[PDB]
RNA sequence: GGGAUAACUGGCUUGUGGCGGCCAAGCGUAGCGACGUCGCUUCGGCUCUUCCUAUCAUACCGAAGCAGAAUUCGGUAAGCGUUGGAUUGUUCACCCACUAAUAGGGAAAGCUGGGGACCGUCGUGAGACAGGUUAGUCCCUACUGAUGAACUCGUCGCAAUGGUAAUUCAGCUUAGUACGAGAGGAACCGCUGAUUCAGAUAAUUGGUUUUUGCGGUUGUCCGACCGGGCAGUGCCGCGAAGCUACCAUCUGCUGGAUAAUGGCUGAACGCCUCUAAGUCAGAAUCCAUGCCAG
RNA sequence: ACGAGAUUCCCACUGUCCCUAUCUACUAUCUAGCGAAACCACAGCCAAGGGAACGGGCUUGGCAAAAUCAGCGGGGAA
RNA sequence: GGAAGUCGGAAUCCGCUAAGGACUGUGUAACAACUCACCUGCCGAAUGUACUAGCCCUGAAAAUGGAUGGCGCUCAAGCGU
């Protein structure tokens, strides 16, 4: 593409405060839905987790 | 069609300027310069050969 | 309209500047580049066309040409320029001794009431052993300058014009070493240079002049209508224009007494129309017959310069053969080329017998 | 191959779209009605116009019933609007007339009534063959 | 005369790409939820109709 | 009749349907699960300036039984253009052609045609009322041009910066050649015109006439003639000059760097590779010159 | 048959248009004299940002040179 | 019609083996021929595959000229501690 010779309109990185509140409200709303969905949790939880064990490259295995 | 600033048209014009138009204009210039040649030919400090000084700024005034 | 001519204001000067001389290399011989003339008018010619591949090949064509009165120019000075990071700069100029009254008139606004002493002390520089000062300037140009120009002024006492204030301009000297062209310019001092030496026949030139004025005009006639890009009212005309690619068809000598004669018609006549050029007068000097139309009103100063580039068309380097040149009156529906031809057609009149 | 003639020189066009010109051939048509001009440009509000030697598309208003069934190409032969030839002559005729011609350039009739314009005769050999007067 | 003037027949996948690219690039593709409902209806109606005509 | 509510959308939108099964790395220790495959199918017109590209054409490239011609699909590209009619029979409103082509949008906008809400009374299986009331808010700047004080007045120049311009088609030659069974049928170099656009110009042609220039003529008048007045220039013919007309004529120019792409040398990666270091060419593109202002 | 009735078609004419150009008078323009009104918080360059799709004064950029004359219409719930 | 591994349907075994598919592509009208799989000699020490986590590119944008606040910043004047 001929971007160097004829660049197009820049994409502004100057954040508008309208987006920032709107961007923060969605982050808060999305976090709440995860906590609510994790409360319903129709999914099995166990006690002992899968321990990967000692790495093979450890010289004193 | 091909534009006036086309690369191919410039190449063709360059050959025309070198192989056809060049010799003709060179012959014309010789004749014209000859006519103007005909009309025209019709101590250092004390002589001026040593070119000396006649009769805003760039540096800051010290 | 076109946005390439956008500031449609009156030209800052009535003369018009070249704004570009052709690129210079030292290999070509020494020559001049531009000249001045005065627009006389238009006339009709018949040309024996020799255009291979055209419909009018080996046929006669009727064309419109414009006549520019060109008295010889007098070289009265020399200017030298140097190259700078800020462009071209005038280092010094060397004027010639014994300037004429016309060229001094250019330097004054009220010439009649003035004590005419322009260049009075400069003349003493030549003749009072200050020739070292003149040579020092000439040597300064030789060893520091890259472009050398000639100051030449017209001779309007020869032109049938009520104006007595001549026109100055700088003409570049191209084709040679800086030392060679400086000796060229000094040798040209106090000397008339004729138009047939600057240009010649069947060559294509550019003409620079200020167009005819029209005053305050609306959008209909100014911008051609059926912000800066929106058509508005304002000044129309009196605009500086540079028209290129105009072919010289003939250069007349003025002293030939048969300027308008061709090898086809054996009529001893000059270029001036029967009764004289309308609103101009009689062309009594060298003239350049330029094909087509050219910017400027009659009796307007006309700047002729060479083509900036070598031509790429067969319209250049093609011979121009003339068959007949019109001389009938422009003051009406003229039908006679010479005063003799009118008297022969109508016989003798009542006044002719009474006087005789 | 559109029937736009090549090598034609510039002349004053004096027959715009929506004009009636006579028919000069013996094909059975009396007058023609211009509705299109071959080779016309594309500029706003400009009515296409023709000249001597220019192919146009025309319909027969009065004439033989067969010729009134289809739109025919035609070459303008005479023109009332004065125009200039390269010899410096401004000339004009006393009427506007054309000839029905197939898209290739062959005349449908066999004879032409009245003179034929010089530009049309030179451009189309078939019209030049069926002409009695050329001026 | 012959049958060399038959235009090429695209494959099944190439037919979809030709049709879907034409409706994407030959028509505007910017509609906003805040416009009038009739304007929104006209926009999407044009796309459905345009795709069929090309097909 | 009462209660909550002025109303909506703002990194929105665009090209690939939904539902069910099979498969499915994972998450997890049954459930979620993409790509594929199978099954069922108010409106219209008018516009000027500028911008966008989501390119219809013109420029250059990649691919296709692409022989030639004509094309088709795709890529870089907004430099340059994107028409004249019908709308007079029927409908999903869309035919006729011309042209190189007759692409789509934004600034969302004004003209022009098509096509009110409260009470009151008499009744309500339902409306009626010429019964009452009522909202309907020449200056500054921008742009285009023209002068200008200060630097003594003037002459000749430079060029920072700003704008920028050209476009498409055809014909001749190549050539009835390459190519092709035939029918048919190119291109580079060279030459000549025309369309659109732009800048000028009045020799010639046409138009215009208060040149009230000359002539003719109607009505009324100066007693007749001559010479004239008035009819807001009586009417008619010609009419220079001036102004104008693709209704006339002339002119429109050249270097560098690139995009797609095609390459050279050559690692990554002991093959290989146009790329990594290095580097060649290459579009109507970009930047300048030519051009306009200063 | 009749109708300042409407529509269609045919012939004729036309600057309606292709596509504009020219000319005349009064203005517009300048001068002498005379001489208002509407309206007026204060002002008046642009861009991006200024949560309440609100800017004219704030931010931070582009910039930015006295005093004037003429033209214009761009801005000033249901 | 022709079909020899290579226009198609289906089986896809054995020998010699170091190894070699009733064959992965080019090719022929069919062969032929070339190539791949696989094996050996020369060379010589580290490699291959699939995932995970960082940073970087793409992961869609229209329409007046403009924005990490501006200049500008690259072993930073960016990112993590």
């Amino acid at each position: 593409a001929g971007t160097i010779n004829k660049p197009k309109k820049p994409t502004s990185k100057r954040k508008t405060t309208r987006l920032r509140a709107k961007i923060s409200k969605r982050a808060a709303e999305k976090k709440r839905k995860e906590r609510k969905l994790a409360r319903k949790n129709p999914e099995w939880r166990s006690k002992l987790k899968k321990d990967p064990g000692i790495p093979n490259l450890f010289p004193y295995k | 069609a091909k534009s006036a600033r086309a690369s191919r048209i410039k190449e063709n014009h360059q050959r025309f300027k070198k192989n056809i138009a060049g010799p003709v204009e060179a012959a014309r210039l010789e004749r014209l310069s000859a006519k103007l040649m005909a009309i025209a030919q019709a101590s250092g400090v004390k002589s001026g050969k040593s070119i000396g000084r006649k009769d805003s700024s760039i540096v800051f005034p010290m | 309209g076109s946005l390439a001519f956008l500031p449609r204001k009156r030209a800052a000067r009535h003369r018009g500047r070249v704004k570009s001389f052709p690129k210079d290399d030292p290999k070509k011989p020494v020559h001049l580049t531009a000249a001045m003339g005065y627009k006389a008018g238009m006339t009709t010619i018949v040309r024996d066309l020799d255009r291979p591949g055209a419909k009018a090949h080996k046929k006669e064509v009727v064309e419109a040409v414009t006549i520019i009165d060109c008295p010889p120019m007098v070289v009265v000075g020399l200017v030298g320029y140097i190259e700078t990071p800020r462009g071209l700069r005038s280092l010094t100029t060397v004027w010639a001794e014994h300037l004429s009254d016309e060229v001094k008139r250019r330097f004054y606004k009220n010439w009649y009431k003035s004590k005419k002493k322009a260049f009075t002390k400069y003349a003493k520089k030549y003749a009072e052993n200050n020739g070292a000062s003149i040579t020092r300037e000439l040597e300064r140009i030789k060893k520091y300058c890259t472009v050398v120009r000639v100051l030449a002024h017209t001779q309007i006492r020869k032109t049938p014009l009520k104006q007595k204030k001549a026109h100055l301009m700088e003409i570049q000297i191209n084709g040679g070493s800086v030392a060679d062209k400086v000796e060229f310019g000094r040798s040209l001092f106090e000397k008339p240079v004729t138009i047939d030496t600057i240009f010649e026949k069947d060559e294509m030139i550019d003409v620079i002049a200020v167009t005819k004025g029209h005053g305050f005009v609306g959008v209909t006639a100014r911008w051609g209508t059926k912000q800066w890009t929106v058509a508005r009212a304002g000044q129309m005309g009196y605009h500086h224009r540079t028209s290129v690619n105009h072919k010289i068809y003939r250069i007349g000598k003025g002293d030939d007494e048969a300027n308008a004669s061709t090898e086809t018609d054996l009529t001893k006549k000059k270029i001036t129309p029967m009764g004289g050029f309308v609103r101009y007068g009689e062309v009594n000097n060298d003239y350049v017959m330029i094909k087509g139309s050219v910017p400027g009103v009659k009796k307007r100063i006309m700047t002729l310069r060479k083509s900036l580039f070598t031509h790429t068309s067969r319209k250049a380097l093609e011979k121009v053969e003339l068959k007949w040149i019109d001389t009938s009156s422009e003051f009406g529906h003229g039908a006679f080329q010479t005063a003799a031809e009118k008297k022969q057609f109508m016989g003798t009149l009542k006044k002719d017998l009474q006087t005789s | 191959k559109r029937g736009a003639p090549g090598g034609k020189l510039k002349m004053t066009l004096g027959l715009p779209v929506g004009a009636i010109m006579n028919c000069a051939d013996n094909s059975g048509a009396r007058n023609l009605y211009i509705i299109a001009v071959k080779g016309a440009g594309a500029r706003l509000n400009r009515l296409p116009a023709g000249g001597v030697g220019d192919m146009v598309m025309a319909t027969v208003k009065k004439g033989k019933p067969e010729l009134r069934k289809k739109v025919h190409p035609a070459v303008i032969v005479r023109q009332a609007k004065p125009w200039k030839r390269f010899d410096g002559v401004f000339l004009y005729f006393e009427d506007n007339a054309g000839v029905i011609v197939n898209p290739k350039g062959e005349m449908k009739g066999s004879a032409i009534t009245g003179p034929v314009g010089k530009e049309a005769a030179e451009l189309w050999p078939r019209i030049a063959s069926n002409a009695g007067v050329v001026m | 005369t012959g049958w060399k003037d038959i235009p090429p027949v695209p494959t099944a996948q190439e037919f979809i790409d030709i049709v879907l690219s034409r409706t994407q690039r030959r028509l505007p593709t910017q509609i906003r939820p805040g416009f009038k409902i009739s304007r929104i209806r006209a926009f999407y109606t044009r796309k459905v109709k345009f795709t069929q005509e090309t097909c």
